[PDB]
RNA sequence: GGGGCGCCCUCUGAGCGUUCGCGCUGUGAUGAA
RNA sequence: GGGGCGCCCUCUGAGCGUUCGCGCUGUGAUGAA
């Protein structure tokens, strides 16, 4: 009774010599459990779900795909081999798709390879975690510099509007849109270059394209030439390279988010919880922040007894949706649950957020349900 | 501007108002990219720039690699990821029935890999050293195409052991070898082709110049 | 639990749970995670007390290099559930935090000298 | 006695039937009197320097190359005829780098040429003085964009700073210079891609090479990775894009300016004279704008009874080089000669900027030599 | 990147990195140009970019132009000036010891063309009719070459109204003509070609596919 | 001169002369360009003044289009050393405004009437 | 019981839901911008 | 936080240099930020 042991993402598998499923105990779709479990593996302690499978199993000799595992298996009390590519763990792989609903680690292949990456991701990031040490004062120089950008759009855009509205006074009203404005004087120019096809090409809807072309031909304003028209188009895809500019570090401050403090980001979101760190200083400083200072990190209201007032942190969907009267009882809440993601970081640890998560759910729903 | 199909699977040609041509991979995921390469429209689907000179992948195709394993759901393993340029092409061509998994061991360039591999959900990143495929034993999976491009002396039988792993029978196999042109075949390479030999069959040997002066490609296929 | 700096015997650990026992009907003290630290930060409090069995650790790990910075003493106690029932309450406490001893200022003072001793 | 006319910038030159000179009348180096006699010259009046020369010699007959004329000098009482390329006409400009000196209109070969682009420019203005009227109101909208673009680039370039301070904290006080600093994260990023020939590719002295690559090493900043610089890289890019915009927009500006209003703009410049018409709102409103209310269009400081106060003109370098005492005699000339070139640029009229800069000249000079 | 002298003078050709030729004129005025063109350093000398499909001249040049007229201290009448885009590289051909008079019709692309010949002290812009001479008789200079790029249907007597006024005898002539390919030489554009054999020289008619379409030109001396 | 909109008898070029006179020493007029400038557009001005034979024309061209704006008629004068001597002034002036008519009352009212008849 | 100087002045700190069994809670109840 | 009246509407307005001949000046003297 030789079995062959496979230690996987799903669970783990034990194997007969001809790749016939014997016995598994699965994983639990924990992000936070399976991470660092994996961080084991590689120093050869065995995840839960073999220690639990050789139990209900107790063969004469089990032979496993990573060499490192055999001296922590033997010390168990079980005869243990090492085989390195076995015909064996190819045909786990072989059939990985499916076997992980098989084992019943997932109902479908979509959410199996969406589970597959958020892990690849978060395992990736533990790595990383024990950082090259600066990273959170990065994440802060990355919101601050998106909200520096937001402010420039609006200097240019007014300017632009302004400027342009010389050629053509009825587009300012027309698109409360700032990119859409700056695109349109970018690609154009001259209001008589512009037809029902170049409009469509931008996503616009039939009862819009009849209010723009009507007012071009009705324009009070005065003929423009190209010295105006180049000079317009300076500011005009500027605005569009910024807008461009604040999607792309928006993407950069996901992966520094995740990655300097990934419990704090799956509370709050990257933004939310960058904004935080811009008002605290580091990472440090807001651990040493307890949960009733993080609630009112605003500093305005406080200190006369801010914009958007009872707390910075209520930007979150869950105080912005539900109405005014929950919003005192929730916001202690998630500052509670942000002062144990805030420490949790502080010395590098695990993952969290998936239970943290659902302990915020179950009291938002616990105050939701009070009438 | 024009977007014209090319034989291989899922890959563009871009004609130019100037002339020129550069390879095109339909972007799968639109909005984004953002700041770098150049974005395009064309009959209403987005295209994404594939220098050739950047990418020895896009090399060999312009270099004329006759068949590409490389298509619309092809499962692949990259050994080599680094900033995640040439397998965001790969993750386009693948299209999302097909996976990406990308091993890059050195930390500075996969917290880029990171940010690519975040918004296409094909690509799986992993901070790992490929001469132990142990160590993501346990996350990936048996691939159709193994991709090695490492900066090794030893290249040729780290992707090898990595193969026995991972690889399917009859599947694939792209090395990057630092390869100089004459005018015999292969014989120039027996070095790294003679190695192969004992488990590997040889289609393609590619001299990526002048995309890349350093290295070439050999397609090769496990039986 | 590798937050723990120092070995504490178990009769300093019941000498000081009295201690804090006395200061709720004599003086005050605040209870709580949040409450300690915002003692140690203004310069109120004059003893930590920590619980040994928290879970995650992470959540008291800041209060030990935090009150070397402000030069205050701080003491571990052997369970969670012994400190909550002690400072009068009926679930369990991760710290607390002395401002005014009461009928324990001799009782503090024994504390605080038998602590830097197994320090250095 | 026959006579050849020709008439030129330089000025009317009469030639003999061989194209030997045999009498000649110069033109005077000013350019609105000879771009008005040009525009004259198409209707068929011919130069002051005509009428005179052909007083001095009065021919037996005249042939002229302009066929409008004709009618206009037979009114004087000369018999005219008319030949389109005479042979005549060509020997003249076949040597007229030459005649331009032996005429005596030119020193030598540059300042005529230097001459000639000066009137290339201005005549080709004139034609379009009578212009599609809203012209002033779009200078308006380019020194304003100058002036929101360095406001910008401030913004930008601290943000980098206090970024990039992250991996090098040494280079934030070592160049205050905003351009230069986002020059050397663009083209570089990490520290140890410095080489001392990769710096005096941008024009550094060897004095402050050795502080820069002594502080790379000696840097107390942490480790970066390609994330945070390629992030960097964007802001600071986009900053040595402004700072070409800026520049480009300068040059945009002083075509419009001295079509515009070319007096305004020959007093106190392109710069100057556009941050006036912003103040104002248009051209007409600085025409009716008297000699005073020019003086005093910094607002602030009359209202009281702004920053660089008694007058916004006293950037101009008259009133900057000059000591404080002289200052407030100056302010006046310049803000009376400001008034008529704002009403001459109002009525769309000649250039006298070459007069007006003759007559501030002589009074400044009149200003110093009186203690 | 490397920057080579042609056959003509003051005209180079750019290797890229990519492979790709464009056509380079060295910069009479640096720091400047700015946003628009692609500016490039290669041993001191900053070069300018010049493309051969937006300029009808660097289209003929590419094309097989045997024998340009328009070197070191050329000075030239520029007929039809426009946006000064493919002046300012005659700018820089000609050098500050030759010069441009340049003549453009509508005013909405001249206040273009100041700005180019604002920092070029060799371009002298001029707001006129070409079919009046006489309109600008008084400013000009004769030239050596006469290059004429007009949107009309009677170019060919317009320059040639124009040169008996301005072009230099032994001087040369551009002329660009809306010309259709075969195996004849120069039997398919008689119609232009035998006006002006009336009192010029034909040298070379180049057709500008697929540079330009459209158009065509005709190099002529003048007897 | 061509920013002269209507012909000016010289009748009623002297009657203006005395008009201005009469304000000097018993109302209040306003004497030069700027000054006359800043009484049309304050409101306070009653009646313009313009010298014929100013060169450059172009300094006083924008009053009779700003005038207009206003409402407050204006009149010509042949000569600016006739109109510099007539203010108290040894110099000559360009323009004159009128704010206090003073004893002319009568005789701008006869001016301002005049002027409206030649003008449509 | 009444006033001038410096200091800690960076929410409060024990309750609430309940079918009266018991539940949620100092790992933050409740009261505020 | 909302509207009807007057006011400063955004310098002053006639002098200064001089060899005592005369010069520079309302097309802005002099006095101020
Ligand atoms: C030449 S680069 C590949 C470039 C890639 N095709 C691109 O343009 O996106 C090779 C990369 O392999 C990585 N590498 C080096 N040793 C490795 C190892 N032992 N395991 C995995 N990757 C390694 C290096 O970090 C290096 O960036
Ligand atoms: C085809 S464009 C020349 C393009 C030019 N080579 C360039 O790319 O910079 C011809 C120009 O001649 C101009 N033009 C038309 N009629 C003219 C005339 N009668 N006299 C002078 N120029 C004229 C037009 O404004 C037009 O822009």
């Amino acid at each position: 009774v030789k079995i062959y042991l496979i230690e996987h993402v799903i669970g783990a598998v034990a194997y007969d010599e001809n790749g016939n499923i014997v016995d598994y105990i699965t994983n639990p779709r924990d992000l936070g459990k399976i991470t660092e479990e994996l961080l084991n593996n590689e120093k050869g302690i065995p995840f839960s779900a073999t220690v639990e499978l050789l139990k209900k199993v107790n063969p004469q000799e089990v032979v496993v795909e990573n060499e490192a595992e055999v001296p922590k298996l033997q010390a168990l009390g079980y005869r243990v081999s090492y085989e390195p590519y076995s015909k064996v763990s190819r045909i786990f792989r072989e059939s990985l798709p499916k076997v992980a609903i098989d084992i019943k680690f997932a109902s479908n292949e979509e959410d199996y390879y969406n589970f597959l990456h958020e892990l690849s991701l978060e395992y990736t990031r533990r790595k990383l975690r024990s950082a090259a040490q600066k990273r959170d004062l990065l994440a802060i120089q990355a919101v601050r510099a998106m909200d520096d950008i937001d402010k420039t759009i609006n200097l240019f855009s007014e300017r632009l509007r302004e400027w342009y509205s010389i050629h053509f006074p009825e587009l300012d009203k027309l698109i409360e849109d700032h990119e859409e404005y700056a695109t349109i004087v970018s690609r154009f120019g001259d209001r008589g270059f512009l037809t029902i096809d170049s409009l469509k090409e931008l996503g616009f809807n039939e009862q819009r394209i009849n209010r723009i072309l009507d007012a071009a031909k009705k324009s009070i304003g005065a003929d423009i030439s190209e010295d105006d028209l180049s000079a317009m188009r300076m500011i005009a895809n500027t605005i569009l390279d910024l807008y461009n500019i604040r999607r792309n570090l928006n993407n950069y401050l996901e992966g520094v988010m995740k990655e300097v403090a990934p419990n704090v980001t799956a509370l709050v979101g990257p933004a939310l919880g960058a904004r935080l760190l811009s008002i605290a200083g580091s990472l440090d400083e807001l651990a040493k922040m307890p949960a009733s200072t993080i609630q009112v990190l605003g500093a305005e209201k406080a200190l006369f007894r801010r914009p958007p007032k009872h707390g910075i942190i209520f930007q979150y969907p869950a105080i912005h949706t539900s109405p005014r009267w929950q919003r005192g009882k929730i916001a202690r809440a998630l500052a509670a649950k942000l002062a144990i993601a805030a420490r949790v970081d502080a010395f590098s640890g695990r993952f969290i957020g998936d239970q943290l998560n659902e302990q915020l759910k179950k009291r938002i729903d616990e105050i939701k349900e009070k009438f | 501007i024009t977007v014209k199909q090319t034989n291989m699977e899922n890959i563009y040609e871009c004609e130019f108002n100037d002339g020129s041509f550069r390879l095109c991979t339909r972007n799968l995921v639109p909005n984004f990219n953002v700041y770098g390469e150049r974005l395009i429209k064309y009959e209403g689907v987005e295209y994404r720039e594939w220098n050739a000179f950047r990418s020895k992948l896009a090399g060999a195709i312009l270099k004329g690699l006759k068949t590409n394993p490389i298509r619309k759901g092809t499962k692949v393993l990259y050994l080599g990821a680094a900033s995640g340029t040439t397998i965001s092409h790969v993750s386009d061509i693948i299209e999302l029935n097909g996976k990406a998994y990308g091993v890059e061991f050195s930390p500075r360039v996969v917290r880029e890999l990171l940010l690519v591999a975040q918004r296409r959900p094909n690509i799986f990143p992993l901070l790992a050293d490929a001469r132990f495929p142990q160590s993501y034993k346990s996350v990936v999976e048996n691939v159709d195409v193994l991709y090695v491009d490492i900066a090794q002396p030893d290249q040729t039988d780290i992707a090898i052991y990595n193969a026995k792993f991972f690889l399917k029978v009859n599947g694939d196999m792209l090395l990057v070898i630092k390869a100089v042109t004459k005018d015999p075949k292969e014989i120039y390479k027996t070095e790294v082709e003679k190695l192969e030999n004992s488990n590997f069959e040889t289609i393609q040997i590619i001299n990526l110049d002048p995309y890349d002066k350093d290295h070439a490609i050999v397609l090769s296929k496990y039986k | 639990a590798s937050y723990v700096k120092f070995e504490v015997p178990q009769d300093l650990a019941d000498k000081v749970l009295e201690a804090v026992r006395k200061a709720k009907e004599s003086g005050k003290i605040k209870k709580g995670t949040n409450e300690t630290t915002k003692a140690v930060e203004r310069g109120q409090a004059k003893l930590v007390i920590i619980a040994e069995d928290v879970q995650p650790e992470e959540i008291v790990a800041h209060l030990p290099l935090l009150c070397d910075e402000k030069k205050i003493p701080y003491v571990y106690v052997s369970s969670k559930k012994a400190l909550g029932e002690a400072c009068g309450l009926q679930v369990a406490t991760a710290s607390a935090a002395i401002l005014e001893p009461g009928e324990a200022k001799d009782l503090v003072d024994e504390i605080i000298k038998r602590v830097n001793e197994i320090k250095g």
